[PDB]
């Protein structure tokens, strides 16, 4: 069928989401690129540039009003006018992140918000931070754009969460339509924005070492890999995600086998996770 | 032909938010200004946090080369607390940082750079793209280069398996903490390693290094271009045993047709012309300060200056193989001299003005892949299954310490200073910062902005070169800024 439009835009992020998407194995991310969507916008990997990539977006967000997809992935910085993220320049203005969310935010089919920074504020809105870095939701809250939001945190997202989210959502549009569909999508997240499927458990209930950690019986050294983490700081208990059982990388590892959980997809990371070395 | 002054931004296929600016007069670059536009401010995020938090909130930095801040910071962390790292976990260490040496170059030659001189296939993110873009390729070796775009892919994947082995998962390793790795090598996943190793040295030997040479043979034209300052920096990388005194990278600074040692006391950054307090100007960063002013007068990057005793100088895999001059790869020999004519043996035989040139510093990157792949089989071989990679060292009250590796773009330290046993000040002097930096005080160019300087552009409508030669130096605006 006739791949979406997708732009992707990036705030106050690391990149990160866009290389946690690279590693996706089935589908790959060349199937993702060549038969799932059509990426018009990216920074990171588009052939053109400057001026015309900016264009080149606004036509085709004319052209499918109301039926692109916008991922964000970073925080959007408000203070100083927005200037703490200029994202491009066009017909001599520049344009920041502030002004691109609110530019593209009202025409968007969904906003998908990927990563803990563009869902929750993250490491750039931690303490010490002095930029008015604000999650995605807030910001198209504050400025009244009714877009809906899908929240798919983490510091990164696994890629099955990205993609697979992906996927939820066309399949509940190409059975619903657009609106009916993006409903059925909005039904199926947490208090947070996130969807269930991925979101719905908790990290420690479903621990391999859970036996352990009932038991007493916590690792004092790191490489100590029969004890629980917990007295190393392991945030499984409060954390929501299914990397007990998705691990990362192509089934190699996960946080809690190789060190700790920093529940890095959860709203108060960092700074309610932290210090992440002590519990 | 008088003067067009053109400005791009976005530019893309580079990582980060960067606009370059240049002024052309009568066909060539004449004067260039490089802007990053994104700033989050880590270096006062982590004050007042436990210390051992920053090996994981640095690499938040950058999601691309996330295991060379996690380095620096760990090697920061144990010099301050006095962390006696394991042998076993020095070369764990190794294999974990290694192999995102692997991934990012490869990353780097295909996904962000090949479309520079390659058409891909008929549909976003490949098209639209200039209408003269000066794609020389015949239709069969531009498409296999697609064919290895697309193969890279997998392949990259794969090397960030073989950090995730060992480093728990890739963006952002769990894996390097102070003291040492967290996981102690077994013998069925370095089989694992290995296994995914042997692929990935096949992918770099049979395709990637090759192709480098294939396509630098019809753009011969790209190797007379970009030379800028020839000023290069070392800061040393992957210690080889623990005496910190031999590493696969050793430090040196090359500067107006001269080696000389590196000094650390020698860096100070600069703010005049970025948009930090003026007052912050001038300073080593064991007295970084890290103050914003996006609305001073003048200003127009976020990236600080840094200067090495007033040098403007590069980083990268050309600063490191020119600095340290080794074997060229089997392949570049020959290729050298049936597709160049050109007898090499080891890397500076290219001349400087070869080496320090817009195609010359993709060469290297492949050079350096190849490289790599030597010292990771020396690792594997060295690593011994089952043997404790970590101390755990306690948190000191008052400590200071710096980290000083190679990032896979260029020279990186971290210093950190604890007072009550948190972060007083925290000081990040990354790679794609030597290279993409604005003007120091004196008015004297970063090294970018330098080797900008008579980039031809033919064709204003179509001014691909200004972006190739900034593809070239893999910036990254996340790590320059910060
Ligand atoms: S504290 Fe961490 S390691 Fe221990 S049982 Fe809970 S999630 Fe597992
Ligand atoms: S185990 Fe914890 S820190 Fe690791 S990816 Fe899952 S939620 Fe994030
Ligand atoms: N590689 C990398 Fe990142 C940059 N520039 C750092 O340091
Ligand atoms: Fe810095
Ligand atoms: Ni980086
Ligand atoms: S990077
Ligand atoms: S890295």
């Amino acid at each position: 069928g006739e791949r979406p439009p997708v732009f992707w835009l990036q705030g106050q992020g690391c990149t990160g989401c866009s290389v946690t998407l690279l590693n996706s194995v089935h589908p790959s991310i060349a199937d993702v690129l060549l038969k799932v969507i059509s990426l018009e916008f990216h920074p990171t990997v588009m052939a053109w540039e400057g001026e015309h990539a900016i264009e080149h977006m606004r036509k085709v967000a004319e052209k499918f009003k109301g039926k692109f997809f916008l991922v964000i992935e970073g925080s959007v910085p408000v203070e100083a006018d927005g200037k703490y993220c200029i994202i491009g320049e066009a017909n001599h203005h520049e344009i920041s992140m502030v002004d691109a969310l609110k530019e593209f935010g009202p025409n968007a089919a969904a906003v998908l918000a990927v990563g803990t920074c563009a869902a929750y504020g993250g490491i750039p809105a931690a303490e010490g931070s002095e930029t008015g870095a604000t999650a995605v939701s807030k910001f198209l809250g504050d400025n009244g754009i009714k877009t809906p939001v899908v929240n798919i945190p983490g510091c990164p997202p696994h890629p099955d969460w990205i993609v697979g989210t992906v996927v939820l959502a066309l399949d509940a549009i190409k059975k619903n339509g657009l609106e009916g569909g993006l409903a059925e999508v909005v039904k199926v997240l947490d208090s947070d924005g996130r969807p269930t499927p991925f979101f719905g458990r908790n990290i420690h209930e479903n621990c391999p070492y859970l036996d352990k950690y009932d038991e007493g019986v916590m690792s004092a050294t790191f490489t100590d890999k029969v004890g629980c983490r917990y007295d190393l700081g392991c945030k499984g208990p409060m954390t929501m995600a299914d990397c007990f059982e998705r691990k990362w990388n192509g089934g190699v590892n996960w946080c809690v086998q190789n060190a700790v959980c920093i529940g890095c997809v959860e709203p108060d990371f960092p700074d309610g996770k932290s210090p992440f070395y002590q519990a | 032909t008088g003067r067009t002054t053109i400005a791009i931004d976005p530019v893309t296929r580079i990582e980060g938010h960067l606009k370059a600016e240049v002024v052309v007069e009568n066909g060539k670059v004449v004067d260039a200004r490089l802007s990053g536009g994104m700033y989050r401010g880590f270096e006062t995020i982590l004050r007042g946090r436990d210390p051992r938090d920053a090996s994981q909130i640095v690499q938040r930095i950058c999601g691309v080369c996330p295991t060379a801040h996690s380095t620096a910071s760990v090697l920061a962390l144990d010099e301050a607390f006095g962390a006696k790292v394991p042998n076993n976990g020095r070369i764990t260490r190794n294999l974990i940082f290694g192999a995102n040496y692997l991934q990012s170059h490869i990353l780097h030659f295909y996904h962000l750079s090949a479309q520079d001189f390659v058409q891909g296939p008929d549909t976003a993110p490949f098209v639209p793209r200039f209408p003269k873009s000066d794609l020389r390729l015949s239709k069969e070796l531009n498409k296999a280069g697609v064919d290895q775009y697309i193969e890279a892919l997998e392949v990259r994947r794969i090397c960030h398996e073989m950090v995730a082995l060992f480093g728990g998962r890739m963006p952002h390793v769990q894996g390097q903490v102070v003291g040492g790795a967290t996981e102690i090598p077994t013998k069925e996943k370095l089989v694992e390693y290995a296994a995914r190793f042997k692929k990935v040295r096949d992918f770099v030997e049979q395709k990637y290094v090759p192709v480098v040479y294939t396509i630098g043979s019809k753009y011969k034209d790209m190797f007379k271009v970009g030379q800028g300052f020839k000023a290069a920096l070392c800061v040393g990388a992957f210690p080889l045993d623990n005496s910190g005194k031999k590493h696969l990278f050793m430090p040196g600074v090359y500067a107006k047709g001269k080696d000389m040692p590196f000094d650390p006391s020698k860096i100070k950054e600069y703010v005049k012309y970025s948009w930090f307090a003026e007052e912050t100007t001038g300073l080593n960063y064991k007295e970084g300060k890290t103050i914003p002013a996006p609305d001073k007068a003048g200003a127009y990057s976020f990236v600080k200056a840094p200067r090495y005793d007033g040098l403007s100088l590069e980083v990268g895999p050309l600063a490191r193989m020119w600095v340290n001059n080794p074997e060229l790869s089997p392949v570049g020999k020959k290729l050298l001299k049936d597709l160049f004519g050109i007898s090499a043996k080891k890397f500076r035989d290219l001349g400087e003005e070869a080496a320090f040139s817009l195609m010359g510093r993709h060469v290297a990157r492949a050079e350096e892949t190849y490289y790599m792949l030597g010292a990771i089989e020396g690792w594997l071989k060295e690593i011994k299954a089952g043997e404790d990679t970590v101390v755990m060292p306690a948190v000191p009250a008052s400590a200071e310490g710096t980290g000083f590796t190679e990032a896979p773009r260029g020279s990186l330290l971290h210093y950190v200073k604890v007072k009550d046993s948190k972060i007083d000040n925290y000081q990040i002097v990354s790679a794609s910062l030597w290279n993409c930096n604005p003007r120091d005080d004196m008015g004297q160019r970063g090294a970018v902005e330098e080797a900008l300087i008579g980039i031809p552009v033919d064709d204003i409508q179509n001014p691909v070169n200004v972006a190739r030669l900034i593809r070239a130096f893999d910036p990254x605006l996340a790590c320059a800024v910060h």
